[PDB]
């Protein structure tokens, strides 16, 4: 059979984004 | 006889007494005795043996049923006792300094238990019932235990670091731990060293007697802290020399032999019943 | 306390023990030796959390720490409402081990007395002298009918009989119906006048390791052994504290209130 | 709880008041300026047989002394079956001491707040949050439903709404149904989701100079004087602990017995 | 409940309801497979325990449910073999020069046996029926008999020379002797490295099933010339490769399990009869 078990846990997310930065051609005055 | 174990035994309160069935009973079984080897150095006799199997044979043995099993001490009988014969009489020398030791060997010897194996690296250990304890035997037994919560977090212990687990049991040739009824705990064992299992006490053995050479009454084979109980089982003797220990041992082989019970001898050796 | 009648066919009510677990409270006595060799500073929580997981609630048990039987033995206050020492047993010192245990598991009636003022005698086998202190040192001149010493001097005390030295408690039982001229050293333990009226029955006694030496009454010719005197074999004190808990429904059933009203407000718990 | 059917033709019980006298304990709470204008050491056993006159067994009343207000306001413990609490009178603490009488003077069930992990909020009148603490500064920030906060930001604490500054006790009220983000200095504070179940009985209040300025009660339009709120015009000291000695079985018929099964753990000083 | 007696149990031949649950074993009995080392080199996988386990699971044994047990060779095994699943299998490889060995191997775990120590120092030793043997284990067992007559002396053999006695086992690791029954005989045995017990036949051992795999049918587990019986859990399967040899055992486990049956010794049923 089953068993059901607990777990509250105090958990601590950190993260961050990243960029993408594609520039187009030209003399760069374009992204 | 298993489909009719649970049936009905009738018997009329006037049925003529059998004649005496201890001659048929001594004919037929066998008696081992087990001894300490400080009981032979002492004895300093070889045919020693020999001679208490006549001597039971005038008590009315024939030759070839008293078994004389020796052990080196009680710490090292404690790990996987062996009951061999339909009657064992165990002559356990008492040091004040290991009473619980004996407690345990008693409490392993004078009953029966079902036991289980216990993977301690695998799963959380519950003993659900007062009958349930963990009997763990080997070379040096060091049994450490984690008490969870709810929530599977360890308390007063970090489940993931051993060393705040609780010591219960420190290099123990044999140990019956006893915890808290209802609650998951983790143990870590030197599992290299000894065994550890989950067993049940089913009952009195009552083909196992252990007599106390010297001491008090100090035994306590339950676990409950409210019962001491002193069966007939257990008896107590006090002696200056091991030849009238076992002089007394033999002329009061009939009384000892008394108190316990044929019926209970189980096919294996063991001092359990193991179920994987 | 009026007669009180009933019938051999009322039906039984549901365990109590649920509440009485609920509406009481349990104090747990143990030698500092048990604390040392636990070596946890949270030992008393999750000993707590065990018993909740047996019943009771969250502050109910309280943890008592004493240093040994003999400081223990001076003047022991027991608060909750259901108490349990832990004693250790030690092969020399049996008769304090008996002593403390009189002390706590039977009800005493003491008053004063006044050893330099006025002669004392004891008047049947309840009655007793409880003298409890830093040291006590008790000699005895038990005296005639003249009021005159039998084997001793009223006026030199060195001739008194020593029945007790140093001792932290010690309860003294003489000779009934004879008048005795006590030195006591009161500057450093006192003297009272006691009777015993009968067991306290919320005080339990487990003791710990030996065997069953206590004797809780002055007779020579009973050593009860009462319900409430309970004996345990141990090598590590988890495994006696894991033994209390767990059978803790066994302890509390060889327990009962109080049941006796007193005259002194000392301090208790009482959930 | 059952069903009491009573006959209004029964006759009258004699006095128990000497009974309860006889069987209950007395505990006073005064401020250290008290004992400090007294100025004897012995000022506790004269009370102690003026209350004997009076009736009290001794030892069956306690004193106990409290630095002030503020201070006694952390976590009082209240010992004795009938509390008498002697609180001088401030015009500057006209809140504090009220809120004092608040947490005395009624049956709070109480649980904890865990609050940097969860959203609280007030379900009915008699819920608030009770604080205590050496320094107990709670900072609100009411919510709604997406979460975000009224003239407040969750993430910027100094947005949250000030309701109380370095405070020994506080007593909060904000408006129910309303989830609330709650920053309250938790090292020298502990707050407390608490329910009024209604009066304590064996706690009176006694205010020493002043006008009746307590109100023990969050709604504006209720300020009750209850019987258990004495007030007393003073200049010393001894005359208020004589008229306190003199008109003990006025206090004492002004409260009753607790009457409350407790789950908490506090120490009581019962006979 | 009533465990000492047995009660004649009563049932009528026309009854109905014969409902039936396999399910039941699956989920409480366990499952164990004793296997040669040399299969799992053959398999040479890491993982082919978890495999198997799955494919068991296919047929209803819950995971934890089945046991591998290793053993080196049919010799090594038989130093006191030790089966204490509910449900026990033994793929035992075929041997042209082992045959007695295998024979004397399921003599061992395809009955039951009630042992008795054996002292041969002390006592000299008949066999009282044909159910009785001696059953001598360990690293190197090497037995020496010498059959006594009515005054006590030698037939063909001294009893002060063990030179003449007459070797029976040499260097065995399991050896179950047949001697004649109501003669005594004087016992010379490797007791450092064998120890000999006397045994009872009881019955078959119902848990218990040897699975041949290889040559043709050799195993003879009753010492009676006259009949060599094959019963149901002596299975015989032809072979070339291992991993096909464990999927015929997991495809096929439901007809092994049911030429088996649980352990008539192993329940509470036979309590106090000989074991639990
Ligand atoms: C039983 O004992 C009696 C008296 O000792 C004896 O006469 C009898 O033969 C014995 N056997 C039976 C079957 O009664
Ligand atoms: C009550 O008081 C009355 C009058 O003082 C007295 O007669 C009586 O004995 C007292 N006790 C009871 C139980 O009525
Ligand atoms: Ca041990
Ligand atoms: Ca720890
Ligand atoms: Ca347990
Ligand atoms: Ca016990
Ligand atoms: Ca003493
Ligand atoms: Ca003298
Ligand atoms: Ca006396
Ligand atoms: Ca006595
Ligand atoms: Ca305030
Ligand atoms: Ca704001
Ligand atoms: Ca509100
Ligand atoms: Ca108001
Ligand atoms: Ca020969
Ligand atoms: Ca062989
Ligand atoms: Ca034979
Ligand atoms: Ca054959």
């Amino acid at each position: 059979l089953w068993k059901e078990m607990q777990y509250n846990r105090d958990i601590t997310i950190r993260f961050k984004f990243a960029s993408s930065i594609v520039k187009s051609g030209g003399l760069g005055y374009k992204w | 006889q298993n489909y009719g174990i649970n049936l009905p035994i009738t018997g009329s309160m006037d049925t003529a007494y059998a004649n005496s069935t201890q001659e048929e009973t001594f004919l037929t079984s066998t008696l081992c005795l087990y001894y300490p080897t400080e009981a032979a150095t002492e004895i300093n006799d070889n045919s020693w043996k020999d001679t208490l199997s006549q001597l039971f044979l005038t008590k009315g043995w024939p030759t070839g049923s008293v078994y004389f099993k020796e052990y080196t001490d009680i710490a090292s009988f404690s790990v996987d006792p062996q009951l061999y014969c339909d009657y064992n009489v165990v002559l356990m020398k008492y040091d004040a300094t290991l009473q619980l030791d004996m407690s345990e060997l008693a409490d392993l010897i004078l009953n029966e238990w079902l036991c289980n194996p216990m993977d301690i690296t695998l799963y959380y250990y519950q003993q659900t019932d007062e009958a349930n304890k963990w009997i763990s035997m080997g070379s040096s037994c060091t049994i450490k235990v984690c008490p969870l919560n709810t929530q599977t977090l360890g308390i007063g212990c970090l489940t993931t670091d051993t060393a705040t687990f609780e010591e219960v049991a420190t290099a123990e040739k044999l140990v019956i731990t006893d915890v808290v009824d209802g609650v998951n705990h983790k143990l870590d064992v030197t599992t290299a060293t000894c065994t550890i299992r989950n067993c049940k006490k089913l009952g009195p053995r009552e083909n196992v007697a252990v007599i106390q050479v010297g001491g008090s009454d100090v035994l306590d084979i339950t676990a409950d802290p409210t019962t001491a109980p002193q069966t007939e089982r257990m008896m107590r003797i006090n002696w200056k020399k091991w030849w009238q220990v076992f002089y007394t041992v033999v002329d009061y082989v009939n009384q000892i032999i008394q108190a316990m019970s044929k019926r209970s001898r189980s096919l294996n050796s063991a001092a359990f019943y193991y179920r994987i």
